[PDB]
RNA sequence: UCCGUGAUAACAAAGCGGUUAUGUACCGGAUUUUUAUUCCGGCUAUCGGGGUUCAAUUCCCCGUCGCGGAGCCA
RNA sequence: GCUCUUGGUCGCGCCUGCGUAGGAUAGGUGGGAGCCUGGCGCCGGUGAAAUCCACCCUGGCGCGGCUGGGGGC
RNA sequence: GCCAGGAGGUUGGCUUAGAAGCAGCCAUCCUUUAAAGAGUGCGUAAUAGCUCACUGGU
RNA sequence: GCUGAUCUCCCCCGAGCGUCCACAGCGGCGGGGAGGUUUGGC
RNA sequence: GUGCCGGAAGGUCAAGGGGAGGGGUGCAAGCCCCGAACCGAAGCCCCGGUGAAC
RNA sequence: CUCUUCCUAGUACGAGAGGACCGGAAGGG
RNA sequence: GACAUGCGCAGUU
RNA sequence: GCCCGUCACGCCAUGGGAGCGGGCUCUACCCGAAGUCGCCGGGAGCCUACGGGCAGGCGCCGAGGGUAGGGCCCGUGACUGGGGCGAAGUCGUAAC
RNA sequence: UUCCGCGGAG
RNA sequence: CUCCUACGGGAG
């Protein structure tokens, strides 16, 4: 592109998209878990992810991940989302904030823990 | 002396299938054939013995190289009536570049060339001493003047470069003074002592071979008579 | 000409090649024809038929003073058995198939004369004079006749082979007469 | 009722007097990864009787059924 | 009036008939033992045998009777 | 009408948590002696009072 | 209009349900009537 | 399947042509009668096309 | 012909959670 | 968005 | 070997859609507060130091309100259209 | 933080 | 829009 045409056409500015709409560039959106089901792996893996979706405060309806081994949320637990895309499972963009409202942590989870909203036990 | 020798019958060669950047090296175009300008010849014959003879004094060796049947003969005469390696045969490939490797086989010549005197040959069986004796028939008739230092040159001379460019590359990838007798239908630049003038009519190639193996015998003492060069020669 | 004229048969040999060939009619509705066996005739022809006479081992001294050239018995049943070529002609009367060794290796073979108590007689007329000729598919008729020996002697044409009008249904005309042979052949009215 | 005309095997379809055409559908068995194809082979016949003929799907007769045409009784 | 051309009919006139064995393009049953002026004729086999005479089945050809169609002048 | 004792082993089985007539399902005997009440009957937690199915005097 | 199967109505009986208790309130299977508003018959 | 169009073959087909053969009469020639083959249109059968033909 | 609201009274009764008989007013359709 | 009380400050929802 | 598109099943967004709901705005005319300004202050009132002032009357402007007819955007809608993605379902073989 | 007197404290 | 009231008006 000449200078002459720079001057009048000119460089475009990107402008890229939110990889993930929890609302006013929010850390976290809450909600209450509408359904909680169990899909299937997407390409090449098998197995039984839990995902749940949810009714965000802003009218919004969307699946949501949960983390760890076993957990307890029903047709009407309140919950938080984090945001955080399960690469593997067509839609899931967002994980639950475990240990939070509704969401319980995880029980005897002893390693990385402040990921799980799991206590720190004592030893004795 | 010099002059009236090539003003004889040994210069203007190729014609219309030339190179432009040898164009500084020409006269003119008589009827055709490019007329090569002698006068600059002569200048550039200068600097080129200029440093042959800075060499011929220094104890160093040349290899002389013509695998063309319009100038092989004399070029094999001219190198053992010097002393000075050469190659009259197919220049094999990587020779200067794989030396070391080429040698190999210089070191399988005596290998059988010892074999060839000796009690050994008692036995041996039909099917070998034909092969041996066939498998050298070959090898000496490649390294016949590729033998003699076993060490690379210091540098090379040349009838005509583009006909053994391949064995110049070499040289030029090597580091090593290449000097050469080309005509017009070769390039200048990747030659380093040019000796302008035509590469096929024998009586140009003799005259400069000449002059230039005394010139390398002028620095060791044994000044004598020219070597046979008539013989068929027209 | 008139009804026939049978010395109108006047070169060859002796002319016995003399025949009657009058057309005829197909089978009127389920029928055919048959020659009455040994049809009568007024004549003998004067001929020493090979009578071949079904007998045994014991009708060999009259079987052939019959009116038979030669006769033979059961020691032939089998024995001419053994040669496609080694094989008149009776039949055993009653109900006894014969047709053992003359059911198979084709010719002429049917009705003979009755007598159990002897092949030969003075009684032993009609057995070498008149004989068949039926149905030929194609048109049957075709008969034959004496020689060039009679004048209206041998007019037996008629209310013989003629007269043999007595087996036909009905669905034309048997006609179209036509008598002689072996030389050529003329005709007239029936 | 009357004249003529067709007829075969589960079905389809042949051989204008000279001894099991043939195709389908059906049952095998070979080959094609499978299937379809292809190949090879096998099929409860000559509409039913009775005639003519050395010999008949073939010509003759009688019946049943389909076909088509003319009359029936009034 | 005159031509051209095709049918159906009775005549008559000569052909017509290539199963498997087999002298080889055997039609059918009859007469038959020699006529041609050189084949006999059985052959040895074949369901059936050859020369020649017949009357005839199938189909075709060629003149005639008697009836018919279509084209032209 | 009225006086009166309104007898005792009877408070037996399922369910009892309560049948022990007076939750309901099964019994229906014995009795010392004025008879008898397999005590039909108001209840209550079963029991715990009255009522005649028993009679002196008038 | 006659008839009253159908129909609307109520009745006898009383299984059985109602903690106990044919009947507070329900009523099995079955039976008897009334009325002439339905549908029909003549 | 029906209609219409197309098919110089076949099948069937009325008069008429044709006369095998038979009958009534007469003494007769004759006069009269029935009548098979076969030749015989359109129609129909049969073969085929056809839907902005039913 | 009938409804409503008010005073007796939120009193008799009442695990209650409400709510009268009898009797007397005043507006409506 | 809406504001008790005290003097926008602090505080409530 | 690879590989195409329809079809079936599941999840998601999305176009069209008789329409239905709300937000922003424009135009027009009808009523029109407070208030400024402009007339008047007459046959009525108040003050005067007679000039004049106030009260009150009328008009223009006018927030908003009403009625009407437009424009722009968002939501939602029976059904309908395709599209994306989802280990081993159907049909055939287009392409290398 | 319903703070102490903008300056301080919580 | 919220409040107060002696329901007659007022208040922020």
């Amino acid at each position: 592109p000449t200078i002459n045409q720079l001057v009048r056409k000119g460089r475009e500015k990107v402008r890229k998209k939110s990889k993930v709409p929890a609302l006013k560039g929010a850390p976290f959106r809450r909600g209450v878990c509408t359904v909680v089901r169990t899909v299937t792996p997407k390409k090449p893996n098998s197995a039984l992810r839990k995902v749940a979706k949810v009714r965000l405060t802003s009218g919004y309806e969307v699946t949501a991940y949960i983390p760890g081994e076993g957990h307890n949320l029903q047709e009407h637990s309140v919950v938080l989302i984090r945001g955080g895309r399960v690469k593997d499972l067509p839609g899931v963009r967002y994980h639950i904030v475990r240990g939070v409202y509704d969401a319980a942590g995880v029980k005897d989870r002893k390693k990385s823990r402040s990921k799980y909203g799991t206590k720190k036990p004592k030893e004795a | 002396v010099k002059e009236l020798l090539e003003a004889g019958v040994h210069f203007g060669h190729e014609r219309k299938r030339w190179n432009p950047k040898f164009a500084r090296y020409i006269y003119a175009e008589r009827n055709g054939i490019h007329i090569i300008d002698l006068q600059k010849t002569m200048e550039e014959l200068e600097r080129t013995f200029r440093f042959i003879e800075d060499l011929a004094m220094r104890g160093g060796t040349i290899l002389f190289v013509g695998t063309k049947k319009q100038a092989q003969d004399i070029v094999r005469m001219e190198a053992e009536r010097a002393g000075m390696p050469y190659v009259n045969q197919r220049w094999l490939g990587g020779m200067l570049t794989n030396f070391k490797t080429i040698s190999q086989r210089v070191h399988r010549l005596e290998e059988l060339e010892a074999l060839f005197a000796s009690p050994e040959i008692e036995e041996r069986p039909k099917k070998e001493q034909v092969r041996l004796k066939h498998e050298l028939e070959r090898l000496q008739k490649y390294l016949s003047g590729f033998r003699l230092l076993k060490r690379l040159p210091d540098a090379i001379f040349v009838v005509d470069p583009t006909k053994e460019a391949i064995a110049v590359r070499e040289a030029r990838k090597l580091f090593i003074p290449v000097i050469a007798l080309a005509d017009t239908d070769s390039d200048p630049d990747l030659v380093d002592y040019i000796i302008p003038g035509n590469d096929d009519a024998i009586r140009s190639i003799q005259l400069i071979l000449s002059r230039a193996v005394d010139l390398i015998i002028q620095a060791r003492g044994g000044v004598v008579e020219p070597s046979p060069s008539y013989a068929l020669v027209q | 000409k008139v009804y026939t004229i049978d010395e109108a048969a006047r070169t060859a040999k002796f002319d016995e090649t003399v025949e009657v060939h009058a057309k005829l009619g197909i089978d009127p509705r389920r029928s055919d024809q048959n020659v009455r066996g040994t049809v009568s005739l007024p004549h003998g022809l004067g001929k020493q038929v090979r009578v071949l006479a079904i007998a045994k081992g014991e009708k060999i001294k009259e079987a052939e003073e019959a009116g038979a050239d030669y006769v033979g018995g059961e020691e032939i049943i089998q024995k001419i058995l053994d040669g496609w070529m080694d094989f008149v002609m009776g039949a055993v009367g009653s109900k006894l198939g014969r047709i053992l060794g003359p059911r198979g290796l084709n010719p002429k073979a049917g009705t003979v004369g009755f007598n159990i108590g002897e092949i030969i007689r003075e009684i032993k007329a009609g057995r070498i004079e008149f004989r068949n000729d039926k149905t030929g598919a194609i048109h049957a008729p075709v008969g034959k006749a004496s020689f060039p020996p009679e004048k209206l002697a041998d007019n037996i044409r008629a209310f013989i082979r003629a007269l043999e009008a007595h087996k036909p249904e009905g669905a034309k005309g048997t006609f179209l007469r036509s008598v002689y042979v072996t030389t050529t052949m003329g005709p007239s009215v029936r």
